[PDB]
């Protein structure tokens, strides 16, 4: 099991769905980094449309996902970011900017193929 | 058998009415509108080629080749019969064949089949 | 009742089976095939948006697919549900909805909408 | 009597068979191949539009379809009825009419009728 | 039974006359007047290429191929045999042969072929 | 829970963890015909990599799931087949044929570009 | 003694007048195979057209060398058979599908020629 | 007797078997499965042109032979024998000679090799 | 019933086998002729290639079907000679002039496709 | 085992050296040299990737590199292993793997690649 991870194109794709906590989340976090050392990648899509909720605890994992991964190498785009989820948990109480973020998931691959060039 | 037809041809819908000359036009008055906001369909064609005859209800018929027209646009009627138009108490634009009307729906919307 | 509703738009020729789970028509197999050769119909659609659960109608509604095959060109079966699909106990050429596959019918006659 | 046709424009042969359904007509089977070396005949068409109706032994009809594909070129079943293809389970390429089925046979020795 | 030959490759529509020369196939008179209206043939052809041979029938044959030039157009006997047309007691167009009789008849309807 | 769809393209991306058993199989299997109606796809790339060994009765109904899409409406691939199950499952007499399978994700967006796109 | 095999540009051109039995059948069989390996080749003509009457001990023979020389490395074209003999073919019943048979030995050329090596 | 050579003109696979007709001898099954993930090649070839002959693997050899279609695709058998196929029980593209068999292998994959 | 005829395009071919008695070529000599008024042609080419030894009435009867082929229309190829036939056998009383010889099938039709009917 | 390796590209034949390491493997000169006069005999690839390792006999195949250049074109030892030559005690084109040694290869026979 786990959260997995799908080379496309130079880029790289990745689905999540309801995960429960920090410790779901260290074993997705090392399992991210660990594979774009893997593949030469560039840019990674982090599909999290399917999510209920999003402990406080991972406001400072997955606000930091994004300072994680463009220090190794590679822009982040969070896509697919429900209401629920939005208004509360990623609020004023974190340091949210230069996130990169899009709506859905065609548009999202769209602003990252013209990051490659084309 | 409460149920007529639908369709959709990617502007328009084009609709069947095989016979029943009685109040049940009620469904077909009501479950057409319906169809107008489940999908952007600009033009409809009715096509009443096989109906034999309207009794007393084209006041049911009128309404609702009214109400497209302040629904979205262009309700025409395909194919008439002699014995259907018989008397007229009471324009709105027709048609003769069910082929040639479907052409000139394209002609209200800048269409035309070649190639 | 005693109504399928085929008559043609184009050149090919559309037919809807509305909601009709019942062996007792055999009918949408002859009543095609007749009014098939009765004018000139290359090809023609299907259309069975939402008939869930039949059962082994298959015996009439596939071989109803290869009927077509010799009497006329080709034919399309347009938009099976998910349950339809998971009945498969044991070729021919399928699209996803009645505004695309008529598209790709008119590729075969080589024709096209233009503007 | 007893024989049907023989005559060509050389590049397709047509042929026409009235109606005749008896097994003792195996002729049509027997003086077609005989035919087609005495000339040098490409892809010929065998138009039974006229021919009601084949019950028992269409294996003298539909495995002869098999017969000219080793001899010759193809061949055309042209315009088969409604209750001939009632139902057959027991592929070749047919048409629907004499006139296309002539351009979709000529198109294959590659030439066509344009002015 | 009672048939002689009907046919319909092109918009010339032709026929064929097998060995039966008595003066009771008045219906080949007929029958190439019966479908010619229906179906509109300009030219016409007879390919009487097997036939030994006409004794007291040109009034039923060949003085009523007149009659289609006022009912359309341009009969032609296709190859009228050897010991056919010995003395005769009675003009026309007529021709050699079906692939060089056809050349003709395209031509007076102008129209050619490509390769 | 369960094995995600996304929509990528007018394609889709499903991605499988170790699935091993037909009765999740058949649970599975709903859920890529129940998401093709409501997104009007043309391919969906099936990306097996992440599968180890698979039961024979699975390969009857995932060698079927081909013939579930290819009268739905869509075309399908079937990318990233292990070398182990291709000797010890698919060597057994069931009937492959035609199903057009890639080779990695890579090779069947470019294969599926030549199916919409030009 | 033996079947009068020659070779002409790229192409081979057996012509058979009669046989005697299934032993020159054989001998026949091992003729053709032997000699597409004893030089280079890619396409056959077979021409039949003296043979009026054909053993079902003897078209298997004739089913033999038309699909054993496919896979062998070249296609093959049996012109010319006659109509009394096409009649106990197919009565019999072993379709020549991948074959592409002509009437005469001018007109077996023309496709073959045509095809491969253009 | 270790094993069986493989590498790489880069875009396909070559392949070398030398005589080892017995099944006790899969490792040129099992290992040349092993090297298609490990390099992606997309044809690869066999060259089985000196090997006389084959008793025990009639399908086994054919068999993996169609299971690179799952993940390569297709391979070409180069250079069977007269011996080899003299005799069978009873689909697989081949060619004859390397350089041949490479020349149109290359044409698959949109290649070529011009001065 | 050994010897075949397999025209082409106006231009005939003739194949010979190992023959051992002049009682066969004169059963031949007047099957040569009676094709060439079936059909039109413009050149035979006969091949003696699988001859190793030539019987001096024989070499009368070859070197006649030259002539008797030349006053029908048609030229000749006598294509193929080997060896031991030629060196000390066809020097007896011949007159073998406009005769065009050539050195195998494939290019001894190109020897008279070169010089007639193209 | 009377073998060591053999295969047979275009122009440039190559040849494969698997894991025989000792003085009685002679063989791979003996039959190498024969097939320079078996076929035209244009840059030759060593290959010897899969061995490890070679100490006793380099006399017997680096002084066999010139010997192939006095009876044809030059050779090219390809892919030496990586403490192989760590053992040098004590010239000739080289490169480091299959792929690109054709590269060069057919450079010197006037042949590069084309899409």
């Amino acid at each position: 099991m786990g959260i997995p991870i799908l080379k496309l194109g130079e880029c790289l794709l990745i689905s999540i769905q309801s995960e429960l906590d920090d410790h779901t989340a260290v074993e997705f976090q090392e399992d991210l980094l660990a594979k774009i050392h893997e593949t030469s990648a560039r840019g990674v899509v982090i599909d999290i449309t399917s999510i209920d909720f999003i402990d406080s605890f991972i406001a400072k994992i997955l606000g930091d996902v994004v300072s994680m991964s463009k220090l190794m190498g590679a822009k982040v785009v969070v896509t697919g970011i429900q209401p629920a989820v939005a208004i509360t948990l990623i609020e004023l109480g974190i340091t949210f900017s230069g996130v990169l973020s899009a709506m859905d998931l065609e548009s999202g691959l769209e602003k990252l193929k013209q990051e490659l060039g084309e | 058998s409460a149920l007529q037809e639908l369709s959709a041809p990617l502007l328009p819908i084009f609709e069947k009415i095989s016979v029943m000359p009685l109040i049940g036009t009620i469904d077909t008055e009501r479950a057409k509108l319906i169809i107008e906001n489940l999908l952007i369909g600009v033009v409809k064609n009715r096509s009443e080629v096989v109906l034999i005859d309207i009794t007393g209800v084209p006041v049911v018929d009128t309404m609702v080749a009214h109400h497209i027209i302040q629904a979205s646009e262009a309700v025409r009627l395909v194919g008439c019969q002699a014995m259907l138009v018989g008397i007229r108490p009471e324009q709105i634009i027709t048609t003769n064949t069910m082929k040639k009307g479907m052409e000139r729906a394209l002609a209200l919307t800048n269409r035309e089949i070649v190639e």
